[PDB]
């Protein structure tokens, strides 16, 4: 059968990387995987009802070094609230408001949160907002591995209490935070090296009861084919 | 800085 497609079981729970930083400094990284998905606090904590396994923002320290914008975080951290829930659901990954802070997300490079168009969108409060859809990523993918398009991008970028950084450096920012589903990371590092030649390279899916798969480049993206026609497309 | 927050009240 095709082992891809263990991305799409219900149930079955993805691993994302969570990175936050403060004035463009990384401050917190955490690997989560649950089936509720995550939820980002600034530990006003707080209602357990709440969905997702909670990940905390660190308070930025009471040092007099940085004091002023570091207050800023830390008033921006206290009025998270019930704060940003991501989760997945099917092919789509979702988010949610559930405190205070106005939230705006892009779809982006690893490294870089705003390159960019300004932002895909405001993350709504009281329903769910699509973020992220896989279909259209694997064609990207797919594209990608015959050299006639560029890398896809997966890493998901939260601006929490502030606008959209369009063309201004996102370092001022006071609080951004990168998620990344990690297989989708490793996805695209395995279609890097696939030209390599036509032996077998490793792929880690990191998700919840996986091994690590062995591919020839023919039998990846043969897989990838074959998932992407069983996805969901308008 | 100046630091336009964008948090909505209670």
């Amino acid at each position: 059968e095709n082992p891809l497609k263990r991305l799409l079981v219900p149930g079955e729970e993805w691993e994302f990387e969570v990175t936050a930083f403060y004035r463009g400094r990384q401050v917190f990284q955490q690997t989560i995987s649950c089936p509720e998905g995550l939820r980002l606090v600034g530990s006003e904590v707080g209602d357990r009802t709440l969905p997702g396994w909670p990940v905390t923002l660190p308070d930025p320290g009471m040092s007099l070094t940085d004091r002023g914008v570091m207050s800023y975080v830390r008033h921006v951290l206290s009025c998270l609230g019930g704060g940003l829930a991501l989760w997945r659901a099917g092919q789509w990954l979702w988010a949610q408001r559930l405190g205070h802070c106005h939230t705006y997300w892009a779809v982006s490079e690893e490294l870089l949160p705003n390159s960019g168009h300004g932002p895909d969108g405001e993350v709504p409060k009281d329903k769910e907002g699509g973020v992220f859809d896989l279909g259209p990523f694997i064609v990207d993918l797919i594209t990608f591995t015959e050299g006639s398009g560029r890398s896809p991008r997966y890493a998901l970028w939260f601006c929490v209490g502030e606008s959209w950084p369009q063309d201004q450096p996102w370092t001022k920012r006071l609080v951004m935070v990168k998620v990344v589903p990690t297989c989708l990371r490793a996805l695209v590092e395995m279609a890097r090296v696939g030209g390599a030649s036509s032996l077998e390279n490793t792929v880690d899916l990191h998700i919840s009861n996986s091994h690590p798969l062995s591919l020839t480049s023919d039998q990846y993206k043969a897989y990838l084919q074959d998932l992407v026609e069983g996805m969901d497309f308008q | 800085e100046e630091f336009e927050l964008l948090i909505s009240n209670s």
